[PDB]
RNA sequence: GAGUACGGUAGAGGGUGGUGGAAUUUCCUGUGUAGCGGUGAAAUGCGUAGAUAUAGGAAGGAACACCAGUGGCGAAGGCGACCACCUGGACUGAUACUGACACUGAGGUGCGAAAGCGUGGGGAGCAAACAGGAUUAGAUACCCUGGUAGUCCACGCCGUAAACGAUGUCGACUAGCCGUUGGGAUCGAUCUUAGUGGCGCAGCUAACGCGAUAAGUCGACCGCCUGGGGAGUACGGC
C-alpha cells in the first residue's frame, strides 16, 4: 500500500486516496487479527458462524 | 481458461498470472475474478510456483 | 554544534495503541530529530490520541527544520490512532511530500501471539 | 525413462560461461541413455527480490528424458556449485518441445 | 449382489529427505536524545553504563498470510509453504472376465486429540508452577511485568475426551424446489452418477423437531437400558 503526489494536488485528496489503498490492502485488520492468538476451536466456529450467516444474507434477497 | 485452449495454467506466462495479483501481490479470490474452482486452484499453485523463481513478487515491501 | 545540512528526509510514524514515535532521518536512515507523544507532556489516556500525534509531529517537525529537509517522504506503521494526524501535522510544519508508504509488518505465520485478556 | 523439466539460474557474474555448464550436463546425462527435447534460454532477468544480495540472474530453461541417477548427479551439480543460486525441478508425464514465452515484446 | 483386468480424473490421504519468504527474539555496528512499555487508572519493569526509534549485518527455532470455500481427502482420531522419491484408497467410461465368492460379528487384534511418562537432542514465540505490581473487606483469581516444565524432533509407553450428527453397520422402497464439489452423456439448457448444504408434502414424534445424508415404510446381525443418590465408587482380577 503506497501512493504518490502527481500535478500539483492539494495534501487532501492524496491522503484520501492512501487512506482507500490500505483500507483495500487489508493491514488494520491483519493487525486486529494477530492481536491476539485465537485457538482453533474459535477460529472453526467464527468461520461456521459466518458461513450460515452468508447463507441467510444470500436467500434473502429472494 | 475455457474460452479456446489452455490445458492449465502454467507458471512461464507471467501475462496471464499478472491478471490474478492485486497491486499488493495477493492472489485474487474466486469470488471477484468468477474464476472455476479447479481453475482458481491452479491459480494458485502456478502463482506460487512461480513467486519461487523470483518472477513474481512475495509482497510489494521487501 | 557543528553544523551539517540535509535534504529529502524520510519521517517514520511509529503508531501503536498506546503512543506515536515520529523520527525524521535522512536516505541511510540516520536520525535527525525525534518526538513523541509522552514527550508532549500528555502522560495516559490523552496518550493514545490524535491531538498527541499532531503535535508531537510539529515538535519533530520545528526540530527538522535545522538542517534544511525541504522534502519528506512518509512511511506509517501501526495500528493505532494518530496514523493520519501525523502526516497532516508534518505537511503544515512546511514539507513537501513526495509519498506516503504503510510499512506495518505481518507475518505469514509467524510466532504465536499471546493468551486473550479475559476483561 | 521419465520425463523432467528443471530451470535453473545463474549468478550474473558468471553468465559468460553459461553454455559450458550446459553442454556439459547435456552429455552427462544424455551418456546414460538419457535425451534432451527442449532448451531455452531467456537469461539476464530482473528479480523480483534480492537472492543472495543480487538482482539480475541468467535464467534457463531445459526439459530432460533421465533415470535416478542422472537425476541425483545432476542435483548434486546443482547443489554444489557456487553460481546456482536457485533451482526448481517439476517432473511431468508429457515432453514439451515448441517454446514457452521466448521474448514476445519487441 | 460382490470382486478382476483396461484408459482417465480430483484431492491439507500417509511416510522419507531437500529448500523458501514474511515476522518475532538475541547479538555486533552507525546516527541520535530523554523517555519507552503497560493500564479503566496505575505501578512493577527497561533507560543517560545511552534505552525505545531508525539503518546495515549475523545466528537460531517454530508456524505456513493472501488463495480459503455449507470447499476437499481419510474408518475414525485427523490432515493447509514448495519440490523430488516411496505408497493406500475413492470417483469416472466402454468392453471383457469369475460365478453368490455376501452382510453382521461375542471373544480377539490394530489405529486412536490433547495432557502426561521414559531415554537422548533442541530452546525464537507462548506459557502451567513460581516471583513481583495492582484491585479488593480479603484475592492463594481475573488485570500488568517477568518466567521454568511443556509446546518441537527420534524411539518407546499411556489408551482416555461434549472421541458429538449426543443418531451402530449393511440393503431396498417413498412428492418436490434451491445451491455447491469430482465426472460422464443429449440438444448455454436437459439428463444422469458419487459426495456436501438450505427449505419442504406425506409419514413419524411427548414436544422440540426429523423429513432420499429419515428420527418414514421394511429386512439381517450386533452393543446397551430398567427410579435419584451411595457410584462408574469399594473389594478382587487383568
Ligand atoms: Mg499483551
Ligand atoms: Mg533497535
Ligand atoms: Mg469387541
Ligand atoms: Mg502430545
Ligand atoms: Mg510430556
Ligand atoms: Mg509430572
Ligand atoms: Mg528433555
Ligand atoms: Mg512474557
Ligand atoms: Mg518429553
Ligand atoms: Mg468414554
Ligand atoms: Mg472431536
Ligand atoms: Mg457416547
Ligand atoms: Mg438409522
Ligand atoms: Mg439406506
Ligand atoms: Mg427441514
Ligand atoms: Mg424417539
Ligand atoms: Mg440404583
Ligand atoms: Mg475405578
Ligand atoms: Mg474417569
Ligand atoms: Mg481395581
Amino acid at each position: 500500500p503506497a501512493v504518490k503526489v502527481k500535478e500539483n494536488e492539494p495534501f487532501d485528496v492524496a491522503l484520501r486516496r492512501f487512506k482507500r489503498s490500505c483500507e483495500k490492502a487489508g493491514v488494520l485488520a491483519e493487525v486486529r487479527s494477530r492481536e491476539f492468538y485465537e485457538k482453533p476451536t474459535a477460529e472453526r466456529k467464527r468461520k461456521a458462524a459466518a458461513a450460515v450467516k452468508r447463507h441467510a444474507k444470500k436467500v434473502q434477497r429472494e | 481458461f475455457t474460452a479456446e485452449g489452455v490445458k492449465e495454467i502454467d507458471y512461464k506466462d507471467l501475462n496471464t498470472l499478472k491478471a490474478y495479483v492485486s497491486e499488493t501481490g495477493k492472489i485474487v479470490p474466486s469470488r471477484i475474478t468468477g474464476t472455476k474452482a479447479k481453475y482458481q486452484r491452479q491459480l494458485a499453485t502456478a502463482i506460487k510456483r512461480a513467486r519461487y523463481l523470483a518472477l513474481l513478487p512475495y509482497t510489494d515491501s521487501h | 554544534k557543528v553544523k551539517k545540512t540535509v535534504v529529502d528526509g524520510i519521517a517514520h510514524i511509529h503508531a501503536s495503541f498506546n503512543n506515536t514515535i515520529v523520527t525524521i532521518t535522512d536516505r541511510q536512515g540516520n536520525a535527525l530529530s525525534w518526538a513523541t507523544s509522552g514527550g508532549s507532556g500528555f502522560r495516559g489516556s490523552r496518550k493514545s490520541t490524535p491531538f498527541a500525534a499532531q503535535v508531537a509531529a510539529e515538535r519533530a517537525g520545528q526540530a527538522a527544520l535545522e538542517y534544511g529537509l525541504k522534502n519528506l517522504d512518509v512511511n506509517v506503521k501501526g495500528p493505532g490512532p494518530g496514523r493520519e494526524s501525523a502526516v497532516r501535522a508534518l505537511n503544515a510544519c512546511g514539507y513537501k511530500i513526495a509519498s506516503i508508504t504503510d510499512v506495518t509488518p505481518i507475518p505469514h505465520n509467524g510466532c504465536r501471539p499471546p493468551k486473550k485478556r479475559r476483561v | 525413462m521419465r520425463h523432467y523439466e528443471i530451470v535453473f539460474l545463474v549468478h550474473p557474474d558468471q553468465s559468460e560461461q553459461v553454455g559450458g555448464m550446459v553442454e556439459r550436463y547435456t552429455k552427462a546425462i544424455e551418456e546414460d541413455g538419457g535425451k534432451i527435447h527442449r532448451l531455452e534460454d531467456w537469461g539476464r532477468r530482473q528479480l523480483a527480490y534480492a537472492i543472495n544480495n543480487v538482482h539480475k540472474a541468467h535464467y534457463v530453461l531445459m526439459n530432460v528424458e533421465c533415470s535416478a541417477k542422472a537425476l541425483a548427479e545432476l542435483e548434486d551439480n546443482f547443489r554444489y556449485n557456487d553460481a546456482v543460486i536457485r533451482n526448481l525441478v517439476m517432473r511431468r508425464d508429457e515432453a514439451v518441445t515448441e517454446q514457452s514465452e521466448m521474448l514476445k515484446a519487441e
